[PDB]
């Protein structure tokens, strides 16, 4: 489905903080006992609506936010932290969870390279 | 299921990995964001007497938690100190690891009491209260936290100032709930839904300038005339121990 | 190996007991703040023993007890939420962990379709 | 490793992932349930005599908990709360996020005391206590669970009515263990491993609509006399302060 | 990268303990009221300095500690459980994430017990 | 990323899932590995006075956990219960399912008192206190730990004895930090840098053997006079309460 943005308004810029998890050092400040307090481990990036990512990122936030909550209340989990790996695997048994017949819509490989390999 | 976006056709679109063609790569879970968003980038009402009738007590509702890694620059955040009259806690401390939102440009510090009929404080809208990097259907005791709501996605192939602004509750989470800025301790400005943290803030220096703080031991509140949009697109004192500020 | 129930009496019978995660929603009652309490977030179903699956499921979970408690015995987590995702992963390596000769046995490729294509 | 159940030729069997033959289609995680059964599907004795004796305490060994996606409605529960003789309790508060089984037709509330020697009361025979959604290696103090086991499968690609039935122990996981069903907090029954639930609400049922509760400030027991099997398959009061019931 | 150990010492002998998850048990072993204590559910081996394995064990869990730090910081997990896995996922990522190009290096399938099947 | 290690040309390398040819085969996660490494095979000094300037106190940092499956029998592990001096606790009580390390040849158990500036105790060379299969980056207080590191691997498809050695120290985790052997509750040992467990041994054993030990209710401390390597490649006493013993 597309993604309208139904808002009363649209914050188009986007001042974002996030961490950098490769965190390249500087030295000795990836030990604990010397880098950062929990207050400065932030970096930060700014990002326009092109395509109109902003806005519709917004949107869909909005949403995700039914179907997030029905997940937390059927869940056990105190904090959920694998809604992310579960998709990865998810994405990967859509394609590979069978057998693979080529020239198949639901099949994903390409035997064109090496088609013209056998023809020629 | 829980919806995922990925950019098709330069459009953000909906579409679970069920639902991908085999153009679509996913190479690493590098690709796969958590992120949040901040209700006030939907146009939202942010002042405190507002902000405060979206949440709710309730009870037999066990609270529930999911994190999330990259989030929004606020301009406005919530700490809520709320007890009950006879003085015990209305929200829980916070678990550990739970610390609050990391960027706020102004930090609304409630301190007050109210009936609190239930265990937990939840979002009326369903939103969620947004802390560090963690996401929670709840509030709790003294932490800064963002209204929010988290989106997944699936990515193709000026220093940090924050101000505290503190406010005095009475009968908090009702439908008559009275709310008073704090200039200290003993100084006291009733608060209006038209009151912007700007004009808080100059409401303070002016007071301060000049010389309107309470000169007694005694509880001393202001009052704003009625005579005087989105944070991202932009007299005279008499006292009648109430009084007025023209 | 097949199950074999070894057990004094078996309920051919299967009422249970779980949770909705889709769990489509009836207005508001999605918002954790409106909707059912701890107790009321279950829905409800009868099984009966075709295939003798009951009778064959009750005895699966008997057996299933040593090698889960030993797997209980020798992990550190308090609370064990991700045997199901890592047997997931599981199946994917048996499969795909290695390369895929076509035409082997342990290559789940069939590339009958296109070798007609091929052929005509 | 962990078993798994897999439909093949119309029978369950168990198969791990890596015996999986390339006609076994897993196409999401969807497929994958874990699941909990109880253990009063396999004719085992439900009373509280019976299923007390199937407990015991031992130290040295960290408890442990594992998730489960659905359960069997119960018919009997236990609801165990045992101190030692000089009161200290016997057995851990539930942790944060364990609630009680959710289908119970009859909850065995068991108040008592025992020696209790060990720091947590495990399944003898090696089963599981089930609670909501969880599955404990251990006893939690006040928490409902149904003892049971727990399965993992691939699937191919009347309301709730529920009664607490109340009892007193002394000498709990013990080999000699002494029981009596409350009717009230002055009246009790001498408890025998025959007597079903059905029994015991009938007995409780017969005792009040005729009056033959302590109708002093003593402890009034009852004993029900000898003249006086799986449940989805189916008098003169005198006292001797003891008692007896033809 | 190679591994080069610039450690001032090291022990080219591994004594190393560990648990036994598949650890078959001995007639009631299994049921943990019965089963060993926490002290006593460890296996233990002895492992030389064969193609200078140890030695370059130890220089790789040295070079680890970086990049393991600045993940734990970026991380809000207390316990972090499911590094290995998250590897697993990406492992298969890297080779079926995408439309495999058969004879392309990218591409792991191999079609030479085939290509000779249909040139006979 | 975090470096993995892998077996290419009869040689470990690091060499992450994005670096691996087709020839490299996973098959299931039982090839993963993550193991723990103790500081003791790199060379690092083990004797109390040495290891714990290694270590020191921060505030602001949370503490974080991660865990591995396998680890290295130790020679030298350690146990520290330290208070400050108005009698506080400086280091936390181990949470919940974090035991001591398994295979410790001696424990350097260490009691004292220190300013203890700081919420948590680190390492200050960024390793790793290793616990059973659990890795932090603090210390818990009374909880036997081994300095080391973690390493993470894909795989190519005498019994035990320990021995607990007591100190005191004072001003501990400072640049003035002074330290006691204890042969029993009123005797003890000045210690030195060069004094290996086997001789921290042998001294407790000399002394109790012919009767070197308080015969008082006062504090008999001793000195060995300065006329007095890896662990896996090898008296006349008097009194001047300060005594000497060459
Ligand atoms: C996604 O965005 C939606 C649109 O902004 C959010 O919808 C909001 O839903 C909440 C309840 O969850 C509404 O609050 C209640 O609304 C009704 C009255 O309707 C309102 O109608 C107009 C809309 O602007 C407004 O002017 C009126 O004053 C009413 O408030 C009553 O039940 C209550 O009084 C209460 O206010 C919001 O009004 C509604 N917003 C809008 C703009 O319609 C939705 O919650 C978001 N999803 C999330 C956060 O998960
Ligand atoms: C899977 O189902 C099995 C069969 O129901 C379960 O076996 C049970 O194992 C427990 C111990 O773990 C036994 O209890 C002990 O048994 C022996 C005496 O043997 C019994 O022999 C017959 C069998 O019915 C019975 O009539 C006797 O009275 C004895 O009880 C002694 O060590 C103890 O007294 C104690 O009772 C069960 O008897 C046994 N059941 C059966 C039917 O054999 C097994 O535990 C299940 N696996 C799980 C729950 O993980
Ligand atoms: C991986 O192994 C490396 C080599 O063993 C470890 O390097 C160690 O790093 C710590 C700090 O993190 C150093 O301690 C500090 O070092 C300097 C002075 O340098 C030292 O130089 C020589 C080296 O032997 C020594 O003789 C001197 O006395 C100095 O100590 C100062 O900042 C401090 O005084 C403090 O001692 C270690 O010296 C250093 N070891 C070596 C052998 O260079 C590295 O930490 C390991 N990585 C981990 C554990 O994650
Ligand atoms: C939409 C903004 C964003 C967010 C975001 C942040 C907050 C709220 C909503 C969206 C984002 C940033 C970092 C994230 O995680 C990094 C740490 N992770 C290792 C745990 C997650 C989301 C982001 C996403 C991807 C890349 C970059 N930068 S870019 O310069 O390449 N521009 C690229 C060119 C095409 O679209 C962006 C920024
Ligand atoms: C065997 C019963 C069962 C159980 C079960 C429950 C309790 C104890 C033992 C077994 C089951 C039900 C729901 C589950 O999880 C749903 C929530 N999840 C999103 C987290 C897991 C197991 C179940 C399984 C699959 C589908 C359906 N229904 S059906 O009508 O399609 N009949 C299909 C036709 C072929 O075999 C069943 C019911
Ligand atoms: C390098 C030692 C080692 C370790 C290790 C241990 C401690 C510190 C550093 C490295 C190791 C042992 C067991 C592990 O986990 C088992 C429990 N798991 C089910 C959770 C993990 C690492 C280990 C690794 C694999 C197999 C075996 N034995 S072997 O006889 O086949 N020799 C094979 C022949 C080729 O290289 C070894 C031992
Ligand atoms: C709050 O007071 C108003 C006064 O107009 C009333 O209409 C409303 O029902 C009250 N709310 C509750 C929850 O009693
Ligand atoms: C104002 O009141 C707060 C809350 O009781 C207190 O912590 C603070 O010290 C007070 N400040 C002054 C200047 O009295
Ligand atoms: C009010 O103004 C005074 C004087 O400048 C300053 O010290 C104080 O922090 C201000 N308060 C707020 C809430 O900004
Ligand atoms: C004393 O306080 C009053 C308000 O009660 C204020 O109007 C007045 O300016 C203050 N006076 C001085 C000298 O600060
Ligand atoms: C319990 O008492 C019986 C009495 O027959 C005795 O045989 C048995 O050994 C006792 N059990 C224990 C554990 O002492
Ligand atoms: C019966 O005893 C229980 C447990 O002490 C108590 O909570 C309850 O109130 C009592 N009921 C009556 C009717 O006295
Ligand atoms: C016993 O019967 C009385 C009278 O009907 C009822 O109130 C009470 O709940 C019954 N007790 C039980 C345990 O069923
Ligand atoms: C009083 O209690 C006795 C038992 O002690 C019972 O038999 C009798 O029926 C009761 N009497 C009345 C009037 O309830
Ligand atoms: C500790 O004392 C020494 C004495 O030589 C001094 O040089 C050093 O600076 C002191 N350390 C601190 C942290 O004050
Ligand atoms: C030695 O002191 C410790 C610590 O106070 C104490 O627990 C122990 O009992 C003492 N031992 C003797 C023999 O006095
Ligand atoms: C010291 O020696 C005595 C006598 O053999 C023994 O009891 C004691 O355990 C020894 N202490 C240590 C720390 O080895
Ligand atoms: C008594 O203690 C002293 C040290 O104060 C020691 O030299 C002496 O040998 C001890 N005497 C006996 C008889 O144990």
């Amino acid at each position: 489905e597309a993604i309208v943005n139904a808002q009363p308004k649209c914050n188009p810029n986007l001042h974002y903080w996030t961490t950098q998890d490769e965190g390249a050092a500087i030295g000795l400040a990836w030990i604990p006992y010397f880098g950062p307090a929990a207050e400065g481990i932030y970096i930060e990036g700014l990002m326009h609506n092109q395509d109109g990512l902003i806005c519709g990122l917004r949107q869909l936030a909005n949403e995700t936010t039914q179907a997030l909550q029905l997940f937390l209340r059927a869940t056990t989990e105190l904090r959920t932290f694998s809604i992310l790996n579960r998709k990865a695997i998810d994405f990967l048994l859509q394609r590979w969870g069978g057998t693979c017949h080529i020239l198949g819509p639901d099949c994903c490989i390409e035997p064109a390279d090496w088609t013209k390999n056998i023809t020629d | 299921s829980i919806p995922l976006g990925v950019i098709h056709n330069s459009a953000l679109q909906v579409s679970d990995v069920d639902k991908l063609v085999c153009r679509d790569k996913l190479s690493s879970t590098n690709q796969l964001r958590s992120v949040g968003l901040n209700l006030e980038g939907n146009g939202v009402a942010t002042d405190v007497p507002s902000a405060t009738k979206r949440w709710g007590f309730r009870s037999g509702v066990p609270p529930k938690v999911v994190n999330y890694e990259a989030g929004e620059w606020a301009e406005n955040c919530y700490n809520l100190e709320i007890k009950k009259p006879d003085g015990s806690e209305c929200l829980p401390a916070a678990p550990d690891g739970i610390r609050g939102f990391p960027r706020c440009r102004y930090v609304h510090k409630v301190s007050g009491t109210g009936p609190c009929a239930g265990d937990f404080a939840f979002h009326k809208e369903g939103a969620f209260f947004l802390y560090d990097r963690l996401a929670s259907t709840v509030i709790y005791r003294g932490t800064t936290f963002a209204e929010g709501v988290v989106a997944f996605l699936i990515l193709p192939q000026s220093g940090y100032y924050s101000t505290t602004i503190r406010y005095q509750a009475t009968g908090f989470g009702t439908n008559e709930t009275e709310y008073l800025f704090e200039v200290d301790n003993l100084t006291y400005v009733q608060l209006e839904s038209r009151f912007t943290p700007q004009f808080l803030l100059q409401l303070n220096e002016t007071i301060y300038t000049s010389g309107k703080r309470s000169n007694t031991t005694g509880k001393l509140i202001w009052k704003v005339n009625p005579e005087i949009w989105a944070f991202w697109e932009t007299l005279s004192f008499t006292v009648v121990e109430s009084a007025s500020s023209g």
